């Protein structure tokens, strides 16, 4: 049975009411009927007495007050391990390649807790990528986290490709890539760039792109981290690339201001700080097995100093920070050598 | 401490029956009107974005849905409106018409015709709200959309499917290029559309009487919306074109929509969003304003032809349409640190 | 404070009791509710963050003898608007109401000296002069105006003590 | 008719028959859970400053005291706890 | 209507040398002269004024809004001692008024302008400072109970220039030609009144404080300065 209601819709931000003893929890999942559509919502907040402030992962258009709702009593889980590979997926693990059901034999939930810190791993093994920049100034390890830091239209697009076709092709295991706000032309570029490289095989995808819902973009990148986490517990040596990590933080701040949080600085949610290091602090490598990360991040204006591009740097590894300046006088890749570096140089 | 419009002849119909009737939850009652903002009392059954019919023929679209209030926005002259209007809702959601016809067209946001020619010649009509091809049903652009001017031929080519920001201060000849691209398609092969939000009306028709000395009016649909029309309609105008420019996409042709001063959209959302009482962001726009340009600009698409097929019902084989945009943005002396920009 | 919300309400159950003619009968009903909200163990709960149908049935279930259509159904929509606290208010301004329909007003009269029952007649003879109200004299005993008689009523205040006299001339010079 | 003492003793008497008690001072109820901040009505003698205990051997702060509410800190993972807890 | 329009070419020379040769008017059009405070905007219309009349026959309105009172006093006897205030119009809303006046002020002398304009005549339009008319809207907005927008300001400024811009227009049956002065503030020409108000003029002249202080008037900014009809 559905055992509540709509009481208000604004947005992306759905009201829900449910008898005071079965009020579901934060980060609970519902599920209510827009139309023909079954539309799925994730709870952000319980409020006063049976309500619940709800995030939709959907279009919110035909939404009634009044509607019922119906309790799905755990997370959105999605589809995980080796059913994956080869496949295409939205924020909630459906498959949008039109090629059939995923087959799964496992669905895991996207909120979980990091690795404990008596289980982290430390190892020092260097990796090429045969891009002579990023070798010289900024040496990989395996296991790391590398940030490509610019602005629009400076080649992080580019530099990940290339980064991809160096060290996907002589990786020899799994791969993970999250498109976040990603444009579908690109998606579409990628997806046909790896079925002719005949890789496809090997590679796991999770697009939430620009026209999407804030919520479904907001989950998509715990969704492609929830499948890298399957394939590490495996024990296996993983690949997992996110195409840009600033809009994991716009979709908060665009939700964060209908939830009713105080603004903060530059506009910015108040939890803008926790709300990236629970991303961050699972992208790690443990005794069982290692997670590589490569991480796009978009510095608006090339300001490098508001707070969004100022808190990531804390977590990555390997910064390489590419400059307007340098691809305007027209010379690639724009890495900046007085800014770039790694820790393992 | 404030009251929620809990007013007295209401309270006093719910103390003679608290478990008042279900009547229709078809309609109901306007309870405030203010710049262009009704709140009505009722209205059960209204969806989020659905259009409420009001007295006379005129719609508002309900954008609030609240603990007994819906707040709507008024898509033409409000100031005729009273308190105590009844109001009912439609099962719609906003509609153009749509079609070939269209072209050589003059029209505003809702379509109907403003050059005076006559009556239009549609093809039906397709909902001004709508959601873009999905990854596997793009395809990558190759095919060129040939500008005239030497520069941005040579060094910043636009490819059918293309979406390219012209962007600087007043002033700068903005209006001029995009125009000029369009009078290049003259003889392409390619549909285009003019779409003008916030502009002074003589303007848009001193535009139409270069684009009618070319030979370029005969191939293009202009819709306006003038600087004194609601910001409801300025706000749904660029929506609008799209929902045109999907028309000739969908059936594998190409289109080159000319999305004209979308920051004057972006003035129209915030007012929208400040007259609703919604929580207000940077420079006191929205929260949700990018989405609203992420949304319309993700339609300009080119579909490749298994999409085109299946969606004509197989009466076109084997042809890509396609869908350029040209947005036009202004700049505060040229700061790209603004939000909009941005 | 409530003052500025619990007009509505007030209003409101006042035109209805008055179609019913039970206006006595109403203003009883609203004197047990407001002495209800002013419980040790009511006010409590009345803080509380339960949802307005739970919250309210424990109150009416509290609430006996009030009539179920009308004053329980006012409960509700107070309930609903989480207003309950807003009773010993609106208890109050529907008294006002009263007295402006009943054209009949209540007013002070304070002196340090006991009144005799003639100065208190014709004060209230003349009042009636000065107010199309009927008046209902209340008497309060005061050394403070030494002497003379101060009206009051309400916000309109005629002063005629000697100590008024006296300070009111200490600013002329 | 009734007298405001009559009327008072009558209310306290159908208040005991119906049931609905008062808190214990020193213990409350969860009202209101979000990101990682709880407001919990009840602890009436709660000082601020003060540990304020939860189910599952965790830990809360007192930090706003407010007429009707305490607004506490969640000392670990907060996602657990609920409307109704005590 | 858009229906109703009209459009002409046809050159309307201006006596000041900077004006017709960087940004020619055309009659039936729109001017608007931007500045600071005490740069010249007033003059520069009053030298306007003296050589229009020159080639003009017909009748001419002139709003005062939220200005001097003092400037309007002397325009009045000037008029009056050289007897061709027979032939122009005047609204009266300066800046001691309540915010009511100077709001609606504008909206009247756009009343009187439309009739001479539906006549069939071609009319002058003056309007005194353009600026005070979205202030008044400023003053009053908190206190309508809606909430600021960017710089303070209300959050339907765009809407309240728009409704008012579009009805100082050209037609089929008359022309309305116009002069505007606009005041910006603290010398901010990227401020949104202003930012504003360029998009809805033909010809726009900026005058600068920088070159006022050199002695070189009029303070036209021939950089900035820009016509439609160029
Ligand atoms: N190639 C060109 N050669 C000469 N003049 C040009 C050229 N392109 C544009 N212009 C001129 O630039 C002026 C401004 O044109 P336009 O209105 O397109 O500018 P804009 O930057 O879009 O302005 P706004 O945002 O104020 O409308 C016009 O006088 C136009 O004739
Ligand atoms: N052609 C000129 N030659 C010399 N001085 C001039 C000239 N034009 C303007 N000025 C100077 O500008 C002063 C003010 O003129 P005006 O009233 O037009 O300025 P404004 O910028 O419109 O000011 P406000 O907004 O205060 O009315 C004059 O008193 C004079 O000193
Ligand atoms: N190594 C490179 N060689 C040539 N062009 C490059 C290179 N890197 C970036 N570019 C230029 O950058 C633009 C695309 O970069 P892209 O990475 O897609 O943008 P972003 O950095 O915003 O993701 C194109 O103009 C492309 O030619
Ligand atoms: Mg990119
Ligand atoms: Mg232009
Ligand atoms: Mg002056």
């Amino acid at each position: 049975m559905a055992t509540g209601k709509i009481v208000q819709v604004i947005g992306a931000v759905v009201d829900v009411e449910f008898p005071q003893d079965a009020v579901p929890r934060v980060y609970d999942a519902l599920e209510v009927q827009n139309g023909n559509e079954r539309l799925v919502l994730e709870v952000q907040q319980q409020l006063g007495g049976g309500i619940v402030r709800t995030i939709a992962m959907g279009s919110s258009d035909g939404l009634r007050r009044g509607l019922d709702v119906k309790d799905l009593e755990h997370p959105i889980e999605v589809p995980v391990g080796k059913a994956t590979l080869g496949r295409i997926m939205n924020v909630l693990g459906e498959p949008v390649d039109m090629k059939g059901e995923i087959g799964e034999e496992e669905r895991w939930a996207i909120h979980r807790a990091a690795p404990s810190y008596e289980e982290l791993s430390n190892s020092q093994e260097l990796l090429e990528t045969g891009i002579k920049v990023i070798d010289l100034m900024a040496p990989f390890a395996k296991g790391g986290k590398v940030g490509l830091f610019g602005g629009a239209g400076v080649g992080k697009t580019v530099n990940m490709m290339e980064l991809i076709r160096n060290i996907a092709i002589e990786h020899s295991g799994y791969s993970v890539f999250a498109g976040v706000g990603e444009r579908t032309r690109e998606g579409n570029d990628f997806y046909h760039e790896m079925t002719d490289s005949n890789v496809i095989d090997k590679v796991s995808l999770v697009y939430g792109q620009m026209n999407e819902p804030p919520g479904n973009r907001l989950r998509v990148a715990l969704t492609g981290l929830t499948m890298a986490e399957k394939f590490r517990d495996e024990g296996r040596d993983v690949l997992l690339f996110v195409d840009n990590i600033y809009r994991y933080t716009l979709a908060g701040t665009e939700v964060s201001a209908l939830l009713g949080r105080m603004p903060s600085a530059v506009g910015y949610q108040p939890t803008l700080a926790e709300e990236m290091g629970v991303l961050q602090e699972r992208i790690t490598s443990t005794k069982t097995g290692s997670i590589t990360s490569v991480q796009a991040v978009y510095v608006p204006a090339d300001d490098l100093t508001d707070p969004s591009p100022a808190t990531t740097f804390a977590h990555l590894d390997a910064t390489v920070v590419l400059s307007r300046q340098i691809a305007s006088l027209g010379i690639y890749p724009a890495v900046d050598p007085l800014d770039s570096t790694s820790r393992q140089l | 401490q404030l009251n929620s419009t809990e007013i007295s002849e209401l309270i006093k119909q719910r103390i003679a029956q608290f478990n008042v009737v279900s009547e229709a939850h078809n309609e109901g009652t306007i309870v405030s009107v203010s710049d262009g903002v009704i709140r009505i009392h009722g209205l059960a059954d209204a969806m989020q974005g659905e259009m409420i019919s009001l007295p006379g023929n005129r719609y508002a679209i309900a954008l609030n849905l609240e603990r007994d209030s819906v707040g709507a926005v008024v898509m033409g002259p409000y100031a005729d409106l009273a308190e105590g209007m009844k109001v009912k809702a439609t099962g719609r959601i906003l509609e153009v018409p749509v079609g070939r016809g269209l072209l050589g067209r003059v029209v505003n946001t809702l379509g109907a015709p403003i050059d005076g020619k006559g009556p239009l010649d549609h093809d039906g009509f397709s909902a001004v709200e709508a959601i873009a091809p999905g990854v596997i049903e793009r395809q990558s652009v190759d095919q060129p959309v040939q500008t005239g001017y030497k520069a941005v031929d040579s060094m910043i080519p636009i490819g059918r499917g293309q979406r390219e920001l012209i962007i600087g201060d007043r002033q700068t000849g903005k209006t001029a290029l995009a125009i000029d691209a369009i009078i290049n398609q003259r003889d392409s092969g390619i549909k285009a559309i003019y779409v003008a939000i916030g502009q002074k009306a003589s303007t848009i028709s001193n535009v139409v009487r270069k684009l009618e000395e070319h030979g370029a009016l005969a191939n293009t649909i202009v819709v306006v919306a003038t600087a004194s029309e609601s910001a409801a309609l300025q706000y749904l105008a660029p929506y609008a074109g799209a929902a045109m420019g999907e028309y000739f996409r969908d059936r594998g042709e190409d289109a080159l929509i000319i999305y004209d001063d979308l920051s004057k959209q972006a003035v129209a959302y915030r007012q929208i969003s400040l007259l609703l009482r919604r929580p207000p962001g940077r420079e006191a726009f929205p929260g949700d304003v990018f989405y609203l340009h992420s949304r319309l600009l993700e339609r300009a698409a080119r579909v490749n032809a298994e999409y085109v097929e299946a969606f004509t019902k197989g009466e076109v084989k084997g042809k890509t349409g396609s869908l350029t945009a040209l947005p036009i943005i202004e700049t505060q002396a040229g700061d790209v640190s603004a939000f909009v920009p941005t | 404070e409530f003052i500025t919300v619990a007009r509505p309400y007030a209003k409101a159950a006042f035109d209805f009791a008055v179609e019913h003619q039970s206006v006595e009968r109403w203003q009883d009903m609203l004197a047990f509710a407001a002495e209800v909200t002013k419980n040790e163990q009511m006010a409590e709960l009345l803080s509380g963050a339960l949802a307005p149908e739970t919250l309210a049935e424990s109150f009416i279930a509290v609430a006996g003898e009030q009539l179920d259509e009308n004053g329980q159904n006012l409960i509700r929509v107070m309930a609903e608007n989480g207003r309950l606290n807003a009773l010993p208010d609106v208890l109050e301004q529907f008294i006002h109401l009263r007295a402006v329909s009943e054209a009949t007003a209540e007013v002070d009269v304070i002196s340090a000296a006991a009144l005799s029952e003639q100065q208190l007649a014709k004060i209230s003879a003349a009042m009636e002069k000065r107010l199309s109200r009927k008046v209902k004299l209340n008497a309060k005993i005061d050394k403070s105006v030494m002497a003379g008689v101060i009206i009051r009523a309400g916000d309109m205040v005629i002063d005629g003590s000697v100590r008024g006299r006296l300070e009111r001339l200490a600013d002329v010079l």
